[PDB]
Order: C-alpha cells, then structure tokens, then sequence
DNA sequence: GCCCTGGAGAATCCCGGTGCCGAGGCCGCTCAATTGGTCGTAGACAGCTCTAGCACCGCTTAAACGCACGTACGCGCTGTCCCCCGCGTTTTAACCGCCAAGGGGATTACTCCCTAGTCTCCAGGCACGTGTCAGATATATACATCCTGTGCA
DNA sequence: TGCACAGGATGTATATATCTGACACGTGCCTGGAGACTAGGGAGTAATCCCCTTGGCGGTTAAAACGCGGGGGACAGCGCGTACGTGCGTTTAAGCGGTGCTAGAGCTGTCTACGACCAATTGAGCGGCCTCGGCACCGGGATTCTCCAGGGC
C-alpha cells in the first residue's frame, strides 16, 4: 500500500541527475585528510594549497568517471547490467594500466 | 601591488565579441581558455622545433608552422587552419 | 600521523561517481576495488607532485606542480593555470 | 622624424599578439632563428581555434538560457564537436562534467 | 582409418609455433601494394625506401598482434573461446579509437 | 593506379597474426574487420609520413618519415633509425 | 707547456662520451646554458641503463645457446623485466616476437 | 668516401664486453640499443629543460638531471641511476 | 488468466520575486613592443655525381584456395536463490563562519663563481678493407604427444 | 558400462656435418674534443614583508549508516543446429635471381636577403577600483511519469 518505486527506477533517475550535474561528489575533508595521508610517506611536513586539493579532487573524479563508463561496457559485453570487479580489472587491462 | 602576469583573456575576449556580441564568460571559463591556448601553442611550437631539427634546420619558419599545423589538427580543422594563416601571412607582407 | 582514510571515501560517494558514469546495478565488492584503484592513481600523482615541489626547495605543494604531474602523465586538466 | 607605431597584428588583421607570439617563441627555446611570418601564422591558428570554441560554447549557452559561458557549456561544446573532440580527447576540464548518455539496455523494457 | 587431430591441437599447435617464431607473416608484395594504393590518395609518384616499407610492415604487425590479444582477453571475458566482431569492437573503445 | 590491395592481406595470414596473439577459434567476420583496422590504421601513419616527406622536398619517403610518424603517433619502432 | 690530453669520460670513470653529450646538449635547444656536471651525469645514467638491458639479453641469449644477442633476446629481457617494460611499454622492437603466453581456458581439459 | 653517422656503437660494445666477456652482438641488435639510447637521452633532456623553464632558470644542471631521472624512471631503476650518476659527478669534482 | 486503463502519487518543470557578488568598464603607469639601422651568416640556388628504386622476365615451389565432413561451441531457454535496491530511522561528522598565530613564499640588493667564446693542437672515432667462425641448413634419429580401440572392475 | 591402457602414428627435439657471409679487428686520416684563458651575467645568499596555511571552536543539518523486505538478475544446467577446424587436391602468384635505366638524393660552391642586436620612444596591457544586473535561491502551481488495482476479452 505504501508507494513503492521499482528497482532500477531510481538509479536510472540518479545517472540523469548527476549527469545533468557538473559539482565533486567526493566529500572535500575526507579527500583532503586522504591526499595528505598518502604524501606523509614522500615527505615529511608537507602544506597543500587549497587549489592543489581541489585539483586533485577534479583530477581522480574524472579518472574514475572513465573508469567506470569503460566498466560498465565491459559488463554489458558479458550480457550482464551489473558492474563487477572484473569487468574493471579487464578495462584496465585493456587501458594498459595493469 | 603585485607583480604582472600575462594571459590572453583580453584576445579571448575580442574573439568572443566578435562571434557573440551579446554573450559573456565567467573566470573560471577564462581560465580553462588561456590553458587551451597555451597548450595550443606549445604543441605547435614543439612540432615545429622538431621538425627543423630533422631537416638540420636553424630556424622556425611560416612553412614549418603549416606543416606542424597539419601534423597536429584533425582534417577540417587543419585546412581551414592553414586557410587562415595563408591570409594573414599575405596581408602582413602586403602591409609591410 | 593520519590512518584509516581511504574509507572516507564512502559507498554512496562511489555510487554517486558510478552513477555520473552511467552505472545501473553496483555489486557489492566494487567499493574495495574503487578505493584501491583511487589509491593507485593519488600514490603516482602526487609522488611527481612531491617532486617537483622538492626540485623547487619549497615545503608547500601548488596547484601548478599537481598540473605538471598530471601532464607528465597524459592527463593534461585545464582551469588550474 | 619616427612614423606612428602600428601593431603587428593589426597589419595581420588580427586580435591575436603576434609581438607576444614572437617574444614567447625567441625565449621558448625551439630553435635558434624564428622567422618574421612564424608568428604571424601562429597568432592567426591560435585566434581561429579560439573562435572555434567560443562559437560553439555561446551555441550552448543560448541553449541552456544563459548569456555567460561557463566550464560545462566549453565542455559540451568540445565533447559534441567531433573534431574539438580529437583535439581535446586527452583534456579534463574542471567543473565540466561528462555529456548525458545511458545504454540502451538499461532502459526500462517496453 | 586415417588419422584426425581434435579440433583445437592443431590451433595451439601453431600458436606455440608462431609464439615462438619472430618472422613477419603477410606476404611482402601485397603489403608493399597496399601500401603504394594508401600513398597514392596522398601524393603522385610517390617513392618508396624498402627499409620505409619494411618499417611499415612491422609497424602493422605489431599493431594487429596487440590487438588480438586485447580481442582474446574480451571474449574470454564473455565466457566464449571464439573472437568475434564485437570483442574487436570493444577493444579497440577501451583503447581509445 | 593500383585497386584491390586489401584482399591480398588473406585469411591465412590475418589467422597467423591471431595465433601469435594467442587466439584458438576465429570468426568469419573477423577477416573483414581486420582488413578495416588494419586499412585505419595505415591511412593515419602513411599520412603522417608523407606530410614529412613533403616539408623535406623530397618525392621519396624514407624509413625516417616512417619513424616520425609512428613516434608522433605514440609507437615508437626501434630498429630503422 | 700544456699537459697530456685527457678525456671527460675517463675522468668520471665512464665508458659513455661526456664531451659528445655535452655537444648534444648544447645543440640540442633544451636551455640557455649547460652545466659541467649535467653531462656527467647524463651518460652515468645511460651508461647504467644499457649494462642493465645487456647484462638480461646476454643471459637470454645465454638460455638459447647462442653467442650473439639477437632482437628476440632483446625483448625477451626488456619484456620479462618488469621495470624495463614499464619504461619501454609502447616501444616496438623490429624482429623480436611476443612472449608465450597462452590462455589456461584455451588449454585442453586434463 | 661517405659523410660520418656518429653512432653509441663503440660504446655499447665497450659494455657489453664490461658485463658479459663472451657475447657478442649483431648490427640489428646495435642499430636498436642505439635507437633506446637516443630515446632515453631525448625524455631525460626534455624534462630537464622543462624544469628548467618552470622553476624559470636558464641552465641545465646535474639537480635537473636527478629530478628528470626520478621523474622518468620506475622504481628501483630511478634509485641505481642517481647512484650511478652521484657517483660520476663526485669522482669529476675529485679530478678536474 | 492476460492486457489495458484510469486514478493516485511522487517527481519534475515552470514562473515570479529578491538579494548579492562577480563580471565588466574605467584610470594611472610602466614595461615591453615598435622604429630605424647595421652586420654577418643561414639558406636559396645551380650544377654534378652516383646510388638505389623501378621495371621486366623466367622459373620453381610454397602458399593460397576451394571443398567435404563432422564435432565442439555458441546460443537460447528454464529454474533457483540470493543479493542488491528502495525506503525509513538514527547517528555522525561535514560544513560554515569566525578568530588567531606563525611559517614560508615572494621580492630585492649584492657579489662571486661559473659558463660561454676563442684559439690552438691532437687523438679518438669513423670509413674502409679483410679474414674466419658462429649460425643456418640438411639429415637421420630418438623421444614425447595425442587419439582411439579395447577390456574390465 | 564408463574409465585406465597399449599401441600406433605424428610431430618435435637432438646430434652431426658443410658452408657462407657477416662480425670483429686492423689501418689511415680528419674533425671534434681538450687545455688554457678571458669577460660578463646568472644564480646563490642574506634580509625583510605580508599572505595564506594551519589549527581551534561551536552550532546546524545534510548526509552516512544500519536494518529490512522482496523482486529481478546472475548463474548453472540442458538441448540443438550450425559454423569453424582439419585435411586433401588444385591453382596462383610470391620469391629469387638476373639485367637495365634513370630519377632523384646528396654534396659543393657562391652570394644575397633575412634575422639578431642595439638604442630610444611610447602606448598597450596590467593592477586596482567601483558598480549594477545576471544568476542563484525561494516558494507555489502546473505537468509528467510511474505503478497498481480492477475489469473486459
């Protein structure tokens, strides 16, 4: 009695939703916390310019965004709708990053 | 007071007026403009350099930029390119 | 020292960038993978960040060295300088 | 005595700084020479791609309804034009996000 | 009764062999013919240094060798053992062109 | 003038290029396919070459013009220069 | 009167031609100016990176009974070493092969 | 006679005979190791200059090298590398 | 029992009104481009040699081509179950604004050491010539591999 | 009667003998590298300013997390029929070797036009400033799409 949508409806109005968008989807402390972590064992006492931050951010969203719309093909190649690891390990075997 | 930095936000601008009188641009888009030139030209400017060096050349000239140029641009690009630069060689050597 | 924060990047964040990229159904072991990829990519761009900063003497990273590694590694990004 | 200063680009016809076009390629270390019409040629190039861009990005910004390009109406501009397209395939452009496409399988069976 | 090999030991058998093997594997005249045809919409007259051709030929085989493998590892993917237009396909997006 | 070229690339060989690349079966349209990449693929290099050849003033091309072109196009061939 | 000539290269105890080096990077256009040690340390670099690639052909051709490294011995050591393919991933190397690796799918079932 | 082609020959036998007494090599095999050696000495001598032009100097020097090695080399192979040439140039300064 | 359809209901679109902050124009100044002239060399040009790329022929034979058979394999279907999705509630920590302290980037003046530029001198590296041994090829042999007919536990 | 085994056939690795042509060495010469020196500017060093990075605190919500119910998608199993592999006989050019010819690459000598270099002058482009309207946000009403319950065929 309650409404209920299907499953697949919301996703598939999520995708045009953040499609449509342009914003990071990537909480920015998190990343942040994460990026200076990952510098800590290249030098020591490292300060980040908050535009080098938000770069970074830029630069892996946009790596993964790929990532995933190469996934996704992979998948529906094996006649399935639902992404798997292997299907991103085969794209970047594909890509030539493994 | 700050020390000067170069772009060509004032050339995009002049560009912009030209084809979209009534049509504006944020900083962000200027900035994604002048990297676009910028890579532009040192893409051109690296191909040329090369080029002058396989022919064991010393200089840069307009043939080598035409060549770079059609080395670097993806067909219709490249022509109408090249049909440009041809134009505006000849009217500066027809000026002085 | 800071630990632990690949797991700031959360399930719904990875959704989100799956769904930007047009991903319908997400399997369950897809996050894991996701951060360790992320991980491999920030460890490699940020190492030639690194150095570029240290061949400067400076001790602070700029939006310019994050630019040049990226473009060293064929992902030339436009709007930063 | 002296003759009143003209421009190299306007004797070119262009909006393009081909003195600042020589400077950047005497001091860029590509060769020992540059000739005079290198400039020239590559100021003209430079002020056609830009026009290129900047005609399709106002397109797109009349469509979205605004009179200010922003980042995603470059990006459409770019990832819509094929050859834009070959030229920039290797760029990401900051706040640009992707074009609107969903495969055909995954939508609802009709 | 004579003698028949399953089908497939023969198949490995020659991949064994041209793995193992470093020589080019089209015939050179043909390729040499293309080549010229492919100049020809570019130029006339056109002249050719066998070592340009030779060049061109490994350039190519390497390229479509790459190819296959990447085109194997696709339908493997797809749970079959047999390439096919669409492994090729994908292959070749994922790659970039 | 030269017409018919890509058929002398035959089957066979396309299928000694796919056992070095280590496939077992092969499809019938498989063949036709690889004529295509293959014809692509020249087009772009050869192209290239002969850009080279004619900033050099020359009507022959050389493996040099060969070797530029592919380390333009991001294969660079060792072994001719 | 002036002394006995001797070579860069045997100052810095190398095998590699400093002084062509640095002739290279003078004509090269890579800057303004080259320091003293810049091509010092440039052929010590090449120097290092070539006795690695041979030291791997010469045991390669070493497994074939051969006396002569050949183009397939070349890429057998730059292909097995994971370092060196990294560096040479999209080099192609005239006469030399692929590695042999076969699929275990398409191997025969026991 | 014809015009000279220099070449990295003699001195990729000087090696090979340092590392391996008994081999020999064939001219395929030598026109590749010189293709690798002019390659290797093309991407360190381009970054060098871009670093160069970024940090806004107008030498090349041994830190550039150091920082191009490290930046073009994996690993392992980047750490020997700065041995080796530390090595070079400190045994320099001590002659002349 | 299966297909169509009308209502709910949720989400999206569209419109109209407000506030604000960033684009766009203006103004002063200073640094880089322009002007006019000189000079020395790179490159345009003509001439000439001789290498190598093209074209033709004839023969041998490897490789391509066409065909017939059968067998694994691709593909479609069906059934199970479990895992991912949609939703609702609770909890966490991002986020925003504000404040304060100090590190470190950015600039400037100064001086010295390093590098380019020149000239002379000569030895190291390139082209050429020659001989000998490693590798390619034949050939016969021994061994590993595959495939089926056969028997039994 | 479905799963080891024997044995036959086929392919492959191994050893030995001939032969040749390409590698490795020696020689002569020339041109590019080394030695010695000068002059000038790039960069190292010190000192100083002020921006911007870090660190902390508190309040407000948005977003993450956690659990639950159920549908739909992944995956395994089975059957069929066709498309590809395997082998065989016929046909076609490929490769190889010769020869002949000439176009064009490569080199040399001459000379002139072009680009570096320099000094002096000025206006275009940049930083700082200030203002207003494009856009973001809000709220309310209209439209669209999704889903299911219910009834006709």
């Amino acid at each position: 009695k309650p409404h209920r949508y299907r499953p697949g409806t919301v996703a598939l109005r999520e995708i045009r939703r953040y499609q449509k968008s342009t914003e990071l989807l990537i909480r920015k402390l998190p990343f942040q916390r994460l990026v200076r972590e990952i510098a800590q064992d290249f030098k020591t006492d490292l300060r980040f310019q908050s535009s080098a931050v938000m770069a970074l951010q830029e630069a892996s969203e946009a790596y993964l965004v790929g990532l995933f719309e190469d996934t996704n093909l992979c998948a529906i190649h094996a006649k399935r709708v639902t992404i798997m690891p292997k299907d991103i390990q085969l794209a970047r075997r594909i890509r030539g990053e493994r | 007071r700050k020390t000067r930095k170069e772009s060509y936000a004032i050339y995009v601008y002049k560009v912009l007026k030209q084809v979209h009188p009534d049509t504006g641009i944020s900083s962000k888009a200027m900035s994604i403009m002048n990297s676009f030139v910028n890579d532009v030209f040192e893409r051109i400017a690296g191909e040329a350099s090369r080029l002058a060096h396989y022919n064991k050349r010393s200089t840069i000239t307009s043939r080598e930029i035409q060549t770079a140029v059609r080395l670097l641009l993806p067909g219709e690009l490249a022509k109408h390119a090249v049909s440009e630069g041809t134009k505006a060689v000849t009217k500066y050597t027809s000026a002085k | 020292v800071l630990r632990d924060n690949i797991q700031g990047i959360t399930k719904p964040a990875i959704r989100r960038l799956a769904r930007r990229g047009g991903v319908k159904r997400i399997s369950g072991l897809i996050y894991e993978e996701t951060r360790g990829v992320l991980k491999v990519f920030l460890e490699n761009v940020i190492r030639d960040a690194v150095t570029y900063t240290e061949h400067a003497k400076r001790k602070t990273v700029t939006a310019m060295d994050v630019v040049y590694a990226l473009k060293r590694q064929g992902r030339t990004l436009y709007g930063f300088g | 005595t002296r003759a009143k200063a003209k421009t190299r680009s306007s004797r070119a016809g262009l909006q393009f700084p081909v003195g600042r076009v020589h400077r950047l390629l005497r001091k860029g270390n590509y060769a020992e020479r540059v000739g005079a019409g290198a400039p020239v040629y590559l100021a003209a190039v430079l002020e056609y791609l830009t026009a290129e861009i900047l005609e399709l990005a106002g397109n797109a910004a009349r469509d979205n309804k605004k009179t200010r390009i922003i980042p995603r109406h470059l990006q459409l501009a770019v990832r819509n034009d094929e050859e834009l397209n070959k030229l920039l395939g290797r760029v990401t452009i900051a706040q640009g996000g992707v074009l609107p496409n969903i495969q055909s399988v995954l939508l609802p069976k009709k």
